């Protein structure tokens, strides 16, 4: 064989180039940096109204409003300052595992297993909420829809492919193929031009939403990737697998900076987020809890202990003022 | 006599155990937000009935023995408080027995009929009647309606000195201790009869552990008060026997009702 | 969105007339419904208010206990039934819808209105003038003063700016202090603090003429201003 | 200290919360019957004969069923099955006609899951007009030599069923249900009704501790 | 001939990378967090008066 040898040696020698120019682990440099201590965080509010397992939760663009999706087929927009239910959206298919809040507060798009990423419009002339455009064309379950603009949305699915859609026209402008398993999480970059997705084949690949070109590819886990999010500066992203490991990749080093697993941890991660300063790596674990990982020392500097069921979604306000956490107990709590 | 100290000593410890035991049942339910379904509404109320039976009825029972001159109506009130909390626990036992019968017999519709509205409706109705039954003595039936001592306002109050017997037999025992025993019997009979028909002896062991242990604690004193009202006589130790058995029901209640639910069992073991 | 009333006409004092507000073009069953009157060539005046679902009802102290409010959600019809009418009820009755949630404009759409004719503590809002001549292309500033400081502890400053073009019903411009309305040109702007509130209109055009007003929320009853009228 | 609007905002919040409460109350009124099965297992036959993800909503004898066919999902990664916890009872489907070994493995995998550990299973093998015609060609040893009984459709089917249920690694908490009658007659639905009835009754008595 | 050609081409541009190493970008993560530590409401507790909850 000729091309097989070329591919094998290509992988091996670019890996060797990565290794030779690799200086040292980050802990080797930031070891002398003092820790943060214990972030003992208190439940201020308690959002009750959902009567089914909570799955996904996205913060508002103004750090005030919230969106929450449950198995009761209800997407509910809340006010975090008064625990008031601003809107209540009855969905069609209750198998909803992901949905997010438009950066302009105009639209909320939310769907799931039924392979359609529906889009809802709030600031209507009639005072109610209607579905603007339902994005159909996938053949597998969706995950981590994300709004780029009011007419540009990024969606992953179980078809091993993420599709950039055009909300006005209703067609898939671009397709991002290259995964060998269900792509169950993606996060938009802060600049809204790059996005990283994690797939069930234990690898995450940084993708360009503009030319549909697979820029980077990442490995290091042993099982599927369960959550993915960007560092606030859009230069790194962390992932959480069923290996009970949270891993941080740098888009330029092309290598895993640090894992954030602890021996006592038995089960895998289900969601991950970041603090506004990017100092507190938050991660929702399966047992009952959320864990507050200092992203530089990988030490559990505080535990959010509620949620008599498994945590399924986290979120940190654009200003870092709060932390909303959701679990299958159908109760979201804001911790500060 | 040594009986009084034994009766006092056996009485106090039983109440203390009820307080710790029922406090734990209350403790367990709230720590687990999964343990607040319809079934646990009855149990928490029943524990609340028994906690009082260990906190108030226990010291009161000691006071009744000593018998200081503390005025009648004050000490008749002491008795009336004692009946309500005991009958509250008895009524909660009837509610649970009714609760289980609805579960089996309604089949699918049970969850569609026993709404939180009606659970509180029945729960209040049971507690409300307990107060009405226990506070009835203040509304006409008491020794004054037949007593010839008109200045009988101060006296060292003995439980026989305040409450007319015809009451503790005809009304309390015959209608709110016995009839509960009769009905709970017919319930657990049909529940076990059906479950066997569908399917079991573990179910039988629990049900009869309930009916038997309930009767063991209440009938003793009741029949003592059945015979004494009919011109009978009873040794002091025997009278103490009936009282201690009843108050042991409160501290014994947690282990035969709450501890037979598995979800409770590990939750209790986990804590 | 189309709010049209009926039931107007002439009535002798002591009778009882009834006003209907048929709505068509929005979700009436979620929109708080007010009633506002405009007595002839004097200005706007609040009347009543019914919240969503017939929950909370208020009235103006002038006619409190004499007017009644009915609401039919499954039919989208709002009634205002009057019992006894004196020589002051004669006015132009409008029908105004409202939604109160975080960030809403609850006084956006004003009904076409129905005229009524009858034969023969509270916050005070003071409007500086009643007529101001000006030509197109000139920046105009209007202002009205307040009794209390409208700045609630929330940070909100509940003031409303509308505009009544001649022959037409009012129209909202700024719904708390500086938050533009739905579909109004981005020209209108407002500012102020505490008790002095002003509306600035730069690059004025011909269709900007009409009687201005400043209405104040933050307590019931809702008291309008006297009303400045731009002239040209 | 509530502003004039904030009282109306709280009124609307209470309205929405009441609507959510009643919607969830209705959500707890309906039966959730997850449906699985390997390829050409007859799930299509089941759905057509009876009264991505596909939801089939029908009612029977005043009870409402919501059976969810996850067959459409082309990814056999089981990253969605855990959302199906709490289903009243699942429906494994298979037909007698080395596919049987794959069905065995899938049944074992479904039984052994942590998330269905307390969720009874209901197996249907309804088509009966052809299950027995093809037996004459050969016994259950085409790829299953262990069989040693007489080659008849009364014993062969029973042995297959016993081998399937033998994959039940924990019967103490969980139960198994099976059906064999011909699919043509309208008895498949009744069995679904009976199994759901019994499993809900056992869930009820399970809650009380009476069990 | 043209099935893995685009794959290796993606590897080719994966070799032509603006290679910023783990230690070259090590201070970048530290600099961002340190220069933005004071704004973070959770890392440093904000006084209860400004806490809107
Ligand atoms: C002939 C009769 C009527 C004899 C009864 N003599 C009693 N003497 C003292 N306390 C009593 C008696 N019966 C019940 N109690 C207390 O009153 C409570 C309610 O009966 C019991 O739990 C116990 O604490």
């Amino acid at each position: 064989d000729q091309l097989r040898q070329e591919a094998e040696q290509l992988k091996n020698q670019i890996r060797d180039a990565r290794k030779a120019c690799a200086d040292a682990t980050l802990s080797q440099i930031t070891n002398n940096i003092d820790p943060v201590g214990r972030i003992q965080m208190r439940t201020r509010r308690t959002l009750r109204g959902h009567l089914a397992k909570i799955y996904a939760m996205h913060w508002g663009t103004d750090s005030r409003l919230l969106v929450s999706a449950s198995q009761d087929g209800k997407l509910i927009i809340w006010d975090s300052y008064t625990t008031n239910k601003v809107h209540a959206i009855p969905l069609r298919s209750s198998w909803v595992m992901t949905c997010a809040y438009a950066p302009s507060g105009n639209y909320v798009a939310c769907g799931g297993l039924d392979n359609i990423c529906s889009i809802y419009n709030l600031k209507t002339r009639e005072g109610n909420v209607r579905v603007s455009r339902e994005l159909a064309g996938h053949t597998g379950y969706l995950s981590c829809c994300r709004f780029l603009d009011d007419n540009q949305i990024v969606t992953s699915s179980g078809d091993t492919t993420c599709a950039l859609w055009d909300i006005e026209t209703g067609q898939q402008t671009t397709t991002f193929t290259g995964h060998t398993g269900d792509v169950m999480s993606l996060s938009l970059a802060p600049d809204t031009r790059l996005f990283v997705s994690g797939a069930c084949d234990a690898s995450a690949k940084l993708w360009d939403v503009r030319e549909g070109m697979c820029r980077q590819t990442f490995t290091g886990h042993e099982s599927d990737i369960n959550a993915i999010c960007f560092f606030p500066n859009g230069n790194a992203f962390a992932t959480g697998s069923d290996d009970a490991t949270c891993r941080l990749f740098d888009l330029r080093a092309d290598q895993e900076l640090m894992t954030y697993s602890h021996d006592n941890i038995i089960c895998g991660i289900t969601s991950v987020s970041f603090s506004k300063s990017g100092r507190l790596l938050l991660a929702g674990y399966d047992d009952f809890n959320c864990n507050v990982w200092d992203a530089l020392k990988a030490d559990r500097a505080g535990v959010l202990a509620g949620h008599d069921n498994r945590v399924s979604c986290l979120g940190v306000t654009d200003d870092g003022m709060a932390v909303a956490t959701g679990s299958w107990d159908s109760f979201l709590k804001i911790w500060n | 006599s040594w009986t009084s100290v034994t009766y006092i000593t056996v009485e106090i410890l039983i109440g203390l155990c009820a307080i710790v035991g029922n406090v734990l049942v209350i403790w367990v339910v709230k720590l687990n937000p999964s343990l607040q379904t319809t079934t646990f509404y009855f149990i928490v109320s029943l524990a609340l009935a028994d906690i009082a039976v260990g906190v108030l009825v226990m010291p009161l029972a000691i006071v009744i023995s000593l018998g200081v001159t503390i005025h009648f109506y004050s000490c008749l009130f002491m008795t009336c408080l004692m009946l309500i909390f005991t009958h509250a626990s008895i009524m909660s036992l009837l509610a649970i027995a009714v609760d289980r019968y609805l579960r089996v017999k309604l089949t699918v519709r049970y969850r569609r009929v026993t709404t939180q509205r009606r659970i509180w409706l029945a729960l209040g109705l049971c507690w409300l009647v307990s107060f009405l039954v226990g506070l009835t003595p203040m509304f006409g039936w008491n020794m004054k309606l037949s007593s010839a001592d008109e200045n009988l306002t101060f006296l060292p109050c003995r439980f026989r000195s305040v409450m007319r017997m015809d009451y503790m037999v005809y009304f309390s025992f015959f209608l709110w201790i016995l009839v509960p025993l009769v009905v709970m019997c017919a319930i657990y009979f049909d529940i076990f009869y059906i479950i066997r028909n569908r399917l079991e002896f573990k179910t039988a062991k629990s049900l009869l552990l309930v009916l038997f242990l309930f009767a063991l604690c209440w009938l003793p004193l009741s029949i003592i008060n059945c015979i004494l009202y009919f011109d009978g006589q009873v040794p002091q130790t025997v009278l103490y026997l009936g009282i201690l058995l009843s108050h042991a029901n409160s501290m014994m209640n947690p282990i035969v009702y709450a501890y037979k639910i598995k979800k409770f069992k590990e939750t209790y073991l986990l804590i | 969105v189309q709010l049209v009333e009926s039931g107007g006409g002439l009535v002798q004092p002591g009778g009882s007339r009834k006003l209907s507000c048929s709505a068509s073009g929005f979700a009436f069953s979620s929109f708080g419904m007010h009633w506002v009157r405009q007595a002839p060539e004097k200005g706007l005046e609040w009347v009543a208010y019914i919240s969503s679902g017939s929950g909370t009802i208020y009235y103006a102290d002038t006619v409190k206990g004499r007017f009644t409010i009915s609401r039919d959600d499954p039919k989208n019809t709002l009634f205002l039934q009057m019992t006894s009418l004196r020589s002051e009820d004669t006015a132009m009755y409008y029908c105004v819808r409202s939604i109160y949630y975080y960030g809403s404009s609850p006084f956006d759409f004003w009904g076409q209105g129905t005229t009524l004719t009858v034969s023969s503590s509270d916050i005070v809002m003071t409007q500086a003038t009643s007529s101001v001549p000006v030509t197109p292309g000139e920046s105009v500033s209007i202002s009205c003063r307040s009794s209390k400081s409208l700045l609630h502890s929330n940070g909100n400053t509940y003031l409303y700016w509308f505009l009544q073009r001649p022959g037409q019903s009012p129209q909202l411009l700024i719904y708390r202090m500086s938050n533009l309305a739905s579909g109004v040109p981005d020209r209108f702007s407002g500012s102020g603090s505490g008790t002095a509130f002003t509306l600035t209109i730069s690059r004025l055009e011909a269709e900007d003429v009409g009687v201005y007003y400043c209405m104040q929320h933050l307590e019931y009853p809702l008291t309008f201003g006297a009303g400045t009228k731009l002239e040209l | 200290t509530l502003s004039a609007e904030d009282k109306a905002a709280v009124e609307r919040s209470k309205m929405i919360d009441r609507n959510l409460r009643e919607d969830g109350e209705k959500a707890a009124r309906e039966v959730k019957l997850l449906l699985l099965g390997a390829g050409e297992s007859g799930k299509s036959t089941i759905v057509k004969q009876m009264k991505g993800i596909v939801e089939t909503h029908f009612t029977f004898k005043d009870l409402h069923f919501k059976m969810f066919d996850v067959g459409g999902q082309r990814s056999e990664r089981k990253k969605w099955i855990h959302c199906f916890e709490g289903v009243t009872a699942i429906i494994f489907c298979v037909a007698l006609s080395n596919r049987m070994h794959e069905s065995m493995k899938l049944f074992d995998s479904i039984c052994n899951n942590k998330w269905f550990t307390d969720t009874s299973i209901i197996l249907f093998l309804n088509k009966k007009d052809l299950f027995e015609e093809k037996i004459k060609k050969s016994p259950l040893t085409i790829c299953y030599p262990e069989y040693a009984g007489s080659n008849t459709y009364e014993e062969a089917a029973a042995y297959i069923q016993c081998q399937f249920e033998d994959l039940n690694k924990r019967k103490d908490t969980k139960e198994i249900y099976t059906h064999f009658t011909c699919a043509t007659d309208t008895k498949n639905v009744q069995f679904v009704f009976d199994a759901v009835t019994d499993v809900i009754i056992k869930n009820n008595l399970k809650d009380c501790g009476l069990f």
